[PDB]
């Protein structure tokens, strides 16, 4: 049971001084919630994995552990998972004095997108390295790492950062993005400020040896921030890619994949050999093995079990075998949309007696199909629906359980908040004397608090399938509710401010803030992004970036990697066969007005969507 | 602590010339411990003080001058010989014989080079302590030669005493000079006395006079 | 001399009254070039 | 050219060097300017 | 580049264009709703208009006003003269900034005014009373080709 | 191991003994002690108290004056050094370091503390950023943080986030105030013009006496002319 603020599971300086996982195949700890040892000393944690690691923490935070302080021998250590610090993040020790990690990995997002002002070492591998023996060997970090420097003493560095004091990174990778919002910090791809406090002779800074970083850095260098003369990076390598004009103020090394693959001594682990636990593990959802099982309708079981959650096999390959050629159900589908004449229909308990008009079905191509819905063969436990002539059968992924039980409790307790209480203030990382003017959401509070209804109702509708009629799991959800219930309003505030555009007829502020498969990825809770957000701290909340907070927050759960990109491929999903810019130009009240040169030249050339 | 004289107050080696330090101690170094009573620390203003040679029989890594320095009795006279731009510190001496140290003492091995000219700064008025009324005007001049530079304040062409303060950063070892910067404290109805604040420098190095002119307001 | 670079090289535009002496030798149009005359109709007599 | 110091490194190499911001760099002075817009057609701004 | 206005929002009573800085505080919509929430403190001293480099500001001139154009190529000539105007090369190490811009490439501050300029952007035909002491360039994309 | 750390300085009640503990790690009573020095600051200068090694099971001779004002406490789950310095004068405070002086058995280092005594309290140091009034030499920028009305000036760290390859901060020794005895002390650095980027901030790092450091934004940016065309 996580400690309502302990530091970590084991208090003890020292741990796991022989803790290793050679016993049979390899075994991990899954769920870790918060670093797994607060110091180490001496101690060596060998062999172990960690799979889905979600630490949150205002110090410092290291999956593995906080701070090594003297030989530590961390070796063949895998963990993946998403990290979210404050004061310093670290991917496997926050910070590593006297200590040597080697054969390594790490592959998970890293989120620091907080208005912190401190010095701060974040790293996609280790925070701090300031050990005279200290060494990276064979290491590899997979960070789709983000963070906010503004100010100049921070350091970004994937690999590693503030290599210091003769530490040697060697023969290590670096494959994922690091997007610093602003060029403020010492951001860099495999190693950040190599130079050290004391005066940085040649051999006290730091050292690089035969280390490449393929790893799509903005605002920053590719392999390390602060160039001098006296550099002592001895090899490094960079994979041509987007550095999205390249700066080029990093060193240029050729391809050759296949040479690239010698320099790391273990490429990967992967067996985990201990083959169990996890709940997204099973998606057979085995279609083979079944009783009509064909060969060229295989990816046609799939396209149809979104269209069916919560069925047996045998009834999906049933009506799987009822799809024809002629219909649009031979390409890759995602998840479908509800819609009663352009609403985006989301309470289905509500809605579901009322024969809902369209079913938009979005496919992998970016193509939206529109189908009829009529309520068919309707059930008290799970809703049914016909598709047309075809006959195909469709189901809301809800059960339709009371959601009145849970109303009755949890609203009254939402209902009693002020945007200029202490609760906010409190859940917010605010100190009395600044002011919320910064939030600007005080009007779209006093909206979201009015209606909160049918905004409450929608969220318990897509977060959970309650098959429960004891009130265990309600209770749950109850609970749920209420312990975050300020950042929970505060989630439900700032993604109804900023995300109200409509596509048409089309309004995503139900699409965006509810219903976070439409892109895949149905894993994520609505109920779980919202409360992430809301406690995400008052830089995240911000107005000013609105940009960077989809990133940390939004993305890597609904599936899209950018703001821009997800506003792109809604454009292709509704309002398609029209450009981006026009649908700008038309949904936005701000009167713009462009006017393109009378030169044919530039007028040709304007007219085209390419930037510059 | 009875030992709180150093031989010289201050020694100047220029550039090589390697100063000689031989301190007295009222206690005889004479002690039955195998060695002579007499060792020599050099300390940096800062850091805790490192003992160049322990009991003056052996030489510990890095030590500042090549050349042995074994004291016997209450005044012991040796020179380094080999000389370091570095080596610009007060060095402390402990008899080995007895586990005490002659603390309040040391020696100024300064050091003698061309009058390198020392550059002149004037900072304008901050934002910052505005509110507190203490209006403070700062003027900077560092890695200037020679070691003593006389500083003077001049406000709406008026000369400034006592309110002015001046303080002098140790030389550096890397560059063998003396930096002074004054500090000024005034009233913020005092700053408002006065349209301009010039600070001038005079040293033995530039014959002609060096000073730097400011006006409130003018950033 | 600059606050920003420190040499000296940079020049800096002047206009000055011209003495008697220099008057009475304008005689030749070419002198209006040669001794660097410029009408003061619309041009200040301070220091640029 | 007058303007936009793009003969600044013809300078470099004839000579008249600057330090600006503590480094060697070109001079383009108004000499150089003359000797290269208009080689042969005059030799000094007078004459131009 | 963008152009940000002035933030010096003016009410229905002020005479002329009002000096009241906004503090971001305002209830002025268009501070509240987008000016706001994109943050960008500028200095936002009464008269003047200046470019950081990589944007222009006006904080007297308003944009819309004719006299928005004339002060728009100063501020234009002082964020690209490095590498836009000039052939690519930067500015001359004696010339500053304000060299390459009042005097020269920048329109002239009104149409009788008797200086030496190119009148790059207003465009005023001969039907205004301006046509008495014209003393500059009737049309600019006519007579520049 | 090597590490010891200093503590309980910048204000001890004059007439009462203070008391200061160096935590030192893995110290052996034979081959290693701890002592207290009084270099202090700036002024007359003697010494504290030393303590022998633990087969001389922690007794050792002590000077006169340093005898009845200072108690050494020593203990072995501790392993540091715990000064029982007694009856502390308004000239008593000064700064000593905790470490081996350099005994021939064995060698164990060093750090110490600054401590100041008087009749008023631990004021919290003030730290203001000016930007420079004149244009800065070529290549190099001079900025700088002013302390003024700090206290106590021993332990006071001051230091510039951003770092430079050949940084000169040049540190300025405290200075007594006209009034209240106030220390007095300020901060310089140079770093490269490329290392200064146009709209950079930088912020001093400064502790008044080991307290949350404060940051107040510096001016190193070089963005230069605001235009002001006028209409005439």
């Amino acid at each position: 049971e996580l400690g309502p603020d302990e530091r970590s599971y084991i208090k003890d300086t020292f741990t796991g001084r022989l803790i290793g996982e050679k016993d049979g195949k390899n075994y991990a700890i899954y769920n870790l919630k918060k670093p797994l040892f607060e110091n180490l000393s001496g101690a060596t944690v060998e062999k172990l994995s960690l799979k889905n690691v979600a630490i949150s923490g205002k110090n410092d935070i290291g999956s593995l552990a906080n701070e090594a302080t003297n030989g530590t021998k961390i070796k063949q250590v895998h963990v993946d998972g998403v990290l979210a610090g404050e004061r310093g993040v670290g991917g496997l020790l926050a910070k590593a004095d006297q200590s040597s990690i080697a054969e390594s990995s790490f592959k998970g997002r890293i989120v620091n997108t907080y208005e912190t002002t401190d010095a701060y070492n974040i790293g996609g591998l280790v925070g701090h390295l300031t050990g005279k023996n200290a060494s990276i060997a064979k290491s590899k970090a997979t960070v789709t790492i983000s963070s906010n420097t503004n100010r100049s003493d921070q350091t970004v560095g994937g690999l590693a950062g503030l290599v210091d004091q003769d530490a040697h990174i060697q023969n290590s990778y670096a494959e994922g993005d690091i997007n610093n919002v602003k060029h403020f910090g010492k951001v860099a791809g495999v190693a950040g400020y190599l130079w050290d406090r004391t005066s940085g002779e040649e051999k006290h800074a730091g050292e690089l040896t035969n280390v490449l970083s393929d790893v799509n850095v903005t605002n920053g260098n590719a392999i390390t921030g602060y160039h001098y003369t006296g550099m002592k990076v001895a090899n490094t390598f960079s994979s041509k890619a987007n550095r999205v004009v390249s700066k080029e103020s990093f060193e240029e090394r050729g391809t050759m994949l296949d040479a690239s693959q010698i320099v790391s001594k273990k490429a990967e682990i992967n067996p985990l050999t201990l083959p169990t636990v996890s709940t997204s593990g099973k998606k057979d959802s085995d279609f083979s093995k079944i009783a009509h099982y064909q060969a060229n309708r295989a990816l046609v079981y799939k396209n149809i079990e979104k269209l069916l959650p919560f069925y047996n096999k045998s009834t999906i390959v049933k009506y799987g075998n009822l799809v024809k050629e002629n219909s649009l159900l031979y390409q890759k589908e995602l998840l479908s949309a509800v819609m009663m004449k352009d609403d985006q229909v989301i309470t289905d308990i509500v809605s579901n007696k009322q024969t809902a008009n369209k079913l938009l079905l979005h496919y992998n191509d970016h193509s939206s199909e529109k189908f009829d819905l009529k309520y068919q063969t309707d059930f008290a436990n799970l809703a049914e629906y016909n598709l047309g002539n075809t006959g195909l059968l469709y189901t809301p992924n809800q059960f339709l359980y009371d959601r009145d039980s849970i109303v009755k409790e949890v609203l009254p307790e939402l209902q009693k908040l002020d945007y200029q209480s202490d609760a906010i203030r409190k859940t917010l990382g605010i100190s009395p004397e600044v002011k919320l003017t910064e939030l600007y959401l005080e009007d779209q509070f006093s909206k979201t608090k009015q209606n909160l209804g049918d905004s409450l109702k929608k969220l318990l509708s897509a977060d959970a399938g309650l098959a429960s009629d004891n009130s265990v799991t309600r209770g749950y959800l109850v609970d749920k509710i209420k312990n975050n219930k300020e950042a929970l309003l505060l989630g439900l505030t700032y993604l109804e401010r900023w995300y109200n555009f409509n596509y048409g007829q089309v309004n995503v502020k139900d699409l965006v803030m509810y219903h976070p498969d439409f892109f895949g990825k149905g894993n994520t809770s609505p109920l779980d992004t919202l409360i992430e957000l809301g406690k995400s701290g008052f830089n995240n909340l911000l107005a000013k970036n609105n940009v960077d907070t989809y990133g940390i927050s939004l993305a890597s759960q609904h599936g899209a990697t950018d703001l821009f990109s997800t506003l792109e491929h809604y454009r292709k999903v509704f309002l398609p066969n029209t450009s981006n810019n026009d649908w700008f130009k038309s949904e936005t009240k701000a009167y713009i007005v462009e006017e393109k040169s009378t030169i044919e030249e530039v007028k040709t050339k304007q007219g085209l969507a390419g930037t510059k | 602590a009875a030992a709180m004289a150093q031989s010289p107050a201050s020694l100047s080696a220029s550039a090589g010339a390697a100063a000689a330090i031989a301190c007295r101690s009222s206690q005889a170094a004479a002690a039955a411990a195998a060695a002579a009573a007499l060792a020599w620390y050099a300390a940096k203003p800062g850091a805790a003080p490192a003992a160049l040679i322990y009991a003056a029989s052996a030489a510990a890594s890095a030590v500042p001058a090549r050349f042995s320095g074994s004291g016997a009795g209450t005044d012991f006279a040796a020179a380094i010989a080999a000389v370091e731009a570095e080596d610009a510190a007060a060095y402390y001496c402990a008899q080995a014989a007895a586990a005490a140290a002659t603390f309040g003492a040391g020696t100024r091995a300064e050091a003698k080079r061309t009058v390198a000219a020392p550059s002149v700064f004037i900072f304008p008025p901050s934002d910052e302590q505005l509110k507190s009324g203490t209006a403070s005007v700062v003027c900077l001049l560092n890695n200037f030669y020679p070691r003593e530079a006389k500083v003077q304040w001049k406000v709406d062409n008026a000369l400034q005493s006592g309110n002015s303060q001046e303080s002098v950063t140790e030389q550096d070892s890397k560059d063998s000079t003396y930096s002074l910067s004054s500090t000024l404290t005034l009233s913020k109805a005092d700053y408002e006395k006065h349209k301009v604040y010039a600070c001038e420098v005079t040293h033995q190095g530039l014959s002609s006079p060096v000073t730097k002119s400011f006006n409130r307001g003018e950033c | 001399k600059d606050p920003a670079d420190g040499n000296e090289v940079y020049a800096t535009n002047v206009v000055k009254e011209l003495t008697e002496a220099e008057a009475r030798n304008l005689n030749s149009f070419e002198s209006l070039i040669d001794h660097n005359i410029l009408s003061a109709r619309e041009y200040q007599s301070g220091d640029y | 050219p007058y303007i936009s110091n793009q003969y600044e490194e013809d300078a470099k190499q004839q000579g008249q060097t600057i330090n600006l911001y503590g480094k060697e760099r070109g001079l383009v002075t108004d000499e150089l300017v003359l000797k290269k817009v208009f080689d042969g057609k005059y030799k000094t701004w007078a004459e131009f | 580049i963008l152009l940000y206005d002035a933030y010096k929002f003016g009410d229905d009573t002020t005479s002329g264009k009002a000096t009241a800085e906004a503090k971001f505080d305002s209830s002025n919509p268009a501070m509240k709703n987008f000016f706001g929430p994109v943050g960008n403190k500028v200095v936002h001293n009464q008269h003047g208009a200046y470019a950081t480099g990589d944007g222009v500001y006006y904080m007297s001139y308003r944009m819309l006003d004719k006299d928005g154009a004339i002060t728009y190529t100063h501020a234009m000539t002082h964020d690209s003269d490095q590498d836009i105007y000039l052939g690519g090369y930067g500015r001359r190490n004696g010339l500053g900034p304000e060299f390459f811009a009042k005097g020269l490439l920048q329109a002239p501050d009104q149409p009788s005014d008797a200086t030496i300029t190119i009148n790059s952007i207003l465009k005023h035909s001969k039907s205004d009373s301006t046509e008495g002491s014209r003393l500059q360039v009737l049309d600019p994309t006519e007579r520049f080709q | 191991a090597v590490a010891l750390a200093a503590s309980g300085a910048a204000a001890a009640a004059p007439g009462a003994s203070l008391k200061l503990s160096c935590a030192a790690s893995g110290a052996t009573a034979a081959a290693a002690a701890a002592a207290w020095v009084r270099a202090a600051a700036g002024k007359a200068l003697e010494w504290v108290a030393a303590i022998a090694a633990a087969a001389a099971a922690a007794a050792a001779a002590a000077a006169a004056a340093a005898a009845a004002a200072a108690a050494i406490s020593a203990d072995a789950s501790a392993a540091a050094a715990a000064l029982a310095a007694a009856s502390l004068a308004a000239a008593d405070t000064a700064a000593y370091y905790c470490a081996a002086a350099g005994a021939a058995a064995a060698a164990a280092w060093g750090q110490g503390t600054l401590v100041t005594v008087s009749s008023a309290s631990p004021t919290s140091p003030k730290v203001f950023p000016l930007s420079l009034c004149s244009t800065q030499p070529d290549g190099n920028v001079v900025i700088a943080c002013l302390v003024q009305g700090f206290f106590p000036q021993e332990p006071l760290s001051v230091t510039w986030s951003e770092s430079g390859q050949g940084v000169t901060a040049r540190n300025f020794p405290p200075s007594q105030d006209a009034s209240g005895d106030l220390y007095t002390t300020s901060s310089q650095l140079t770093l490269p013009a490329t290392q200064c980027l146009a709209g950079k901030s930088v912020t001093c790092h400064v502790k008044h006496y080991t307290n949350p450091s404060q940051d107040v934004t510096v001016p190193c940016p070089a963005v230069p002319t605001p235009p002001t065309p006028s209409p005439s």
